[PDB]
């Protein structure tokens, strides 16, 4: 039913990253944005290949711009579109990109940074060289603000998986309770051990000293 | 930023394998492995989870005499650090 | 508007409920009732009661009813309630154990049932003697727009957070506890080790 | 109906109290103690929280002479058990 199969997707960056916000309203400001990089396939058919892309807000959880790209329609952008790459290791040079905007200092030579335009219905986010007054951009893309509906099921994929590491988080805190347990047991075990050598050793002095 | 300090590979079996890393000093809630052939698009590598207090895992299910990518991820909380991979053949 | 902050739960557990809608057949599944007691931050004396419907498989199920006091007292009326707005939902919850505990055998056989039609929604328990059927309480419930649904998953999400989040140090916790055992059991293997090495040196004289 | 069965007062001083409970078998990652004065009518009775690895619990400040009503609440993931509550004076 649904066209991409979050299910067996992987995750290949999950890191907040600074991000320039331009809006109609004017109120330009530089937010840390979440950026989640999926590579998965289609449930339709495993012969499609989609990657997908996330900026979300830890700060507004209603905040939500995704980007999804078949094999075929890669053509598309890549012409027209930034560096030459297929599109195997366009996830590669894209996250070299943002790790090179998140390590940016002004002295920087190459001053990478990240930028996000939302106008009205659409968004366009571009990574750009900005050094000695140049504007180059490296990377170009496309961005769908979040309808309630997909940041609905943003939201639920997200609980899932918060609820699932934690179900984890209750197991190994059993179990490192029980390792717990058993050391204090081998603690006092040791100790009246011990306390017997203390006591036999004491006796045999006593006895030699006589 | 590799948050593994080093992998390693200690298995040796035709359909399976079993990897090895080592414990950062960083907050670790799990870690996640991809298994997939190489050159793959990588959205079809079947991940599966480990706890973040263990260094071991067992891979499953593998083709022979294929080129597998093996990578480890480890994930905080809202965040993912970098990943580090090694690749084998079976 | 409600304040979730300062709210008190009462009962938060899934229920056998027999949800029949128009568009799919007849099914029985269990359902998670939240049963809340609040009052509004607009006034601190002002109590507001709010109910959730939904489902740890579909987690897109949401049907909300919230009522004030002064409307509970109009639904005192409406549905012949002889108890206070405070033990209301005590009532409930007893009704919602009753399904909860609900066999075969049972003669009263208290069960739940909740028909969506398109916009409304209408929850139900009813004792069913024979073929009579009473329906103790009987509450209209609004299904969840997906502005509503979006709210609830994010408030939900914020509490998984945070009580995962003091497991995470309770975790560490236990975990630096073992460590201390760690360095305290090889103390004392030390010792014992070395006083060994004493009782054999003083057995050379 | 109460999910631990087990609750009681065991220390007992002029302005304060220790409470015990019993719910290990179920899997609880919390619990909630509220403790207030009047029976019911609870626009103040303070709230505190307790990990769900601990079966003690303290209340401290506590006005001496007056009778306290003292419910916990036990927590899972996506699910709450049902109370248990006592009262008291000291």
């Amino acid at each position: 039913q649904t066209g991409f199969d979050l299910s067996t997707a992987t995750t290949l960056f999950w890191r907040p990253v600074p991000v320039h916000v331009k809006q109609q309203d004017r109120e330009d400001v530089l937010e840390e944005l979440t950026f989640r990089i999926l590579t998965g396939v289609a449930k339709q058919n495993h012969n499609l290949r989609i990657l997908r892309i996330h900026i979300s807000s830890d700060s507004d959880l209603f905040f939500l711009h995704t980007l999804e790209v078949s094999e075929e329609d890669f053509q598309s952008l890549k012409n027209d579109q930034g560096i030459l790459v297929d599109f195997a290791s366009f996830p590669g040079k894209i996250i070299s990109l943002l790790e090179k905007c998140i390590l940016a200092q002004p002295g920087d030579s190459p001053r990478f940074q990240a930028v996000l335009t939302i106008r009205g219905g659409e968004s366009v986010f571009k990574i750009v060289e900005i050094n000695d007054e140049k504007q180059l951009p490296h990377i170009t893309l496309a961005f769908r603000p979040g309808n309630d509906s997909v940041v609905k099921q943003f939201l639920a994929f997200r609980l899932s998986e918060v609820k699932g590491t934690c179900h984890d988080l209750s197991d190994d805190l059993s179990r490192t309770r029980d390792d717990r347990d058993s050391m204090v047991a081998q603690l006092a075990q040791c100790r009246q051990q011990l306390a017997q050598l203390r006591e036999q050793y004491d006796k045999h002095l006593l006895e030699v000293q006589a | 930023s590799s948050v593994p300090t080093k992998l390693e590979v200690v298995a040796a079996t035709p359909t399976s394998l079993l990897i090895s890393w080592d414990a950062p000093a960083v907050t670790v809630v799990h870690y996640v492995i991809t298994y997939g052939e190489t050159g793959g698009y990588s959205g079809s590598f079947q991940k599966f989870k480990v706890p973040g207090s263990k260094s071991t895992a067992t891979i499953s299910g593998l083709k022979p005499g294929v080129d597998y990518t093996i990578t480890v991820y480890a994930y905080d909380w809202d965040s993912m650090y970098s990943p580090i991979s090694i690749n084998y053949r079976t």
